[PDB]
């Protein structure tokens, strides 16, 4: 079987060094051309760079042009992307991709493509995340059935896991999305729904796991009564 | 060095026909340089369509076709599905051999009927106020189409700052969500009457408000 494998993607910091690998197998490797592509948040494929079937040839987006460099060991079955003095615009997904056709053949499509690796360039400092209780009420209390939920705050960097009730409660949770505050720092919320009739005689706790930090976090949600 | 334009987004109902084009100049398309077809769902990699103008690799379906003509170049599809929902990008090269691709069409597909959202506002929670913060939390889900205006007020006003909104993003049922938080410091939280997010859909706007233990 054909495939692509990227690796050596993670958080750095400006002006620091990283260095991608893509890796083949299930074909002659040194018998095709190899690209990187890359895509920014938000933004379209934008193409990276090249290398020849031999690696007697090469070339560069203007965008990276001297400050990444591309190479292969065709002993090996690898090919590499040594990135230098990044910068916060080159954060984004890359991906290696084959040629369709073999040798020097030129303006050859693409066909064969890994799943990428993420690289993103923050001055942010990994953070686990402060975790507060979104208490159920009237305010939001019996539409038979009540909102409750937890909110994880200021973390970096992504991403979080959220269970409750550890792994016991699945149903009527709903965990949203993360934002990036402007601060470099990601918030998020998770909110489950539940009868109203019952509160305060069932217990709810959210589990908050943030890998990056090796921070866990079990909170009690519970109805005050101010 | 040039570019490709394509249009941003198109749409087009299930069982119709759509065309997606790449328009480029004299110097990639117009001279000779050919196009090739990529789909694309962010949660994969992308999937070659279309090469060499016109050519379509075996496993790709019937439904998809490719024109060139001057220095344009286009995608024809056909009996559109649900599945087909992704973006589209055309790519050709130009004199240096640098590949380049185009911007992008994101292609709709009509069908799915207009949803409301439901709202949910959480006032800060004791504990963060505690800790001398304030957060306000406004939840926004189950609505389509994706678009959704959000906005906020202290009592009557507008508040503009210390806002922080997510752009909406599909959820597994097909539906969108999106979330908005106010920072504030716990002086102002007690100072106001009220706060409120207001949320705007399609002609449907609902507020939801919250207030300082307003308790009684």
């Amino acid at each position: 079987q054909v495939q692509l494998v990227e690796s050596g993607g993670g958080v750095v910091q400006p002006g620091r060094s990283l260095r991608l690998s893509c890796a083949a197998s299930g074909f002659t490797f040194n018998n095709y051309a190899i690209h990187w592509v890359r895509q920014a948040p938000g933004k379209g494929l934008e193409w990276v760079a090249f290398i020849s079937y031999d690696g007697s040839k090469n070339y560069y987006a203007d965008s990276v042009k001297g400050r990444f460099t591309i190479s292969r060991d065709n002993s090996k079955n690898t090919l590499f992307l040594q990135m230098n003095s990044l910068r916060p615009e080159d954060t984004a997904i890359y991906y290696c991709a084959r040629v369709l056709f073999q040798q020097l053949v030129l303006y050859a499509p693409f066909d064969i493509w890994g799943q990428g690796t993420m690289v993103t360039v923050s001055s942010a400092s990994t953070k686990g995340p402060s975790v507060f209780p979104l208490a159920p009420s009237s305010k939001s209390t019996s539409g038979g059935t009540a909102a409750l939920g937890c909110l994880v705050k200021d973390y970096f960097p992504q991403p979080v896991t959220v269970s409750w009730n550890s792994g016991a409660l699945t149903s009527g949770v709903h965990t949203f999305p993360a934002v990036l505050q402007s601060s470099g720092l990601y918030s998020l919320s998770s909110v489950v729904t539940v009868p109203s009739s019952s509160l305060g005689t069932q217990t709810y706790i959210c589990n908050v796991n943030h890998k990056p930090s090796n921070t866990k976090v079990d909170k009690k949600v519970e109805p005050k009564s101010c | 060095q040039n570019v490709l334009t394509q249009p941003p987004s198109v749409s087009g109902a299930p069982g119709q026909r759509v065309t997606i084009s790449c328009t480029g100049s004299n110097s990639n398309i117009g001279a000779g340089f050919t196009v090739h077809w990529y789909q694309h769902l962010p949660g994969t990699a992308p999937k070659l369509l279309i090469f060499a103008n016109t050519n379509r690799p075996s496993g790709v379906p019937d439904r998809f076709s490719g024109s060139k003509s001057g220095t344009s170049a286009s995608l024809a599809i056909t009996g559109l599905q649900a599945e087909d929902e992704a973006d589209y990008y055309c790519q050709s090269y130009d004199s240096s051999l640098s590949a380049r691709f185009g911007g992008g069409t994101r292609l709709t597909v009509l069908g799915q009927p207009k949803a409301a959202p439901s709202v949910t506002l959480f006032p800060p929670s004791s504990e963060e106020l505690q800790a001398n913060k304030a957060t306000l939390v406004c939840l926004i889900s189950d609505f389509y189409p994706g678009a959704v205006t959000v906005a906020w007020k202290a009592d009557s006003s507008p508040v503009n700052a210390g806002v922080e909104t997510t752009k909406p993003s599909k959820q597994s049922n097909n539906k969108y969500a999106a979330s908005s938080y106010l920072s504030l410091t716990p002086e102002q939280w007690k100072s106001h009457k009220s706060y409120s997010c207001q949320v705007t859909h399609e002609g449907s706007t609902v507020e939801k408000t919250v207030a300082p233990a307003e308790c009684s």
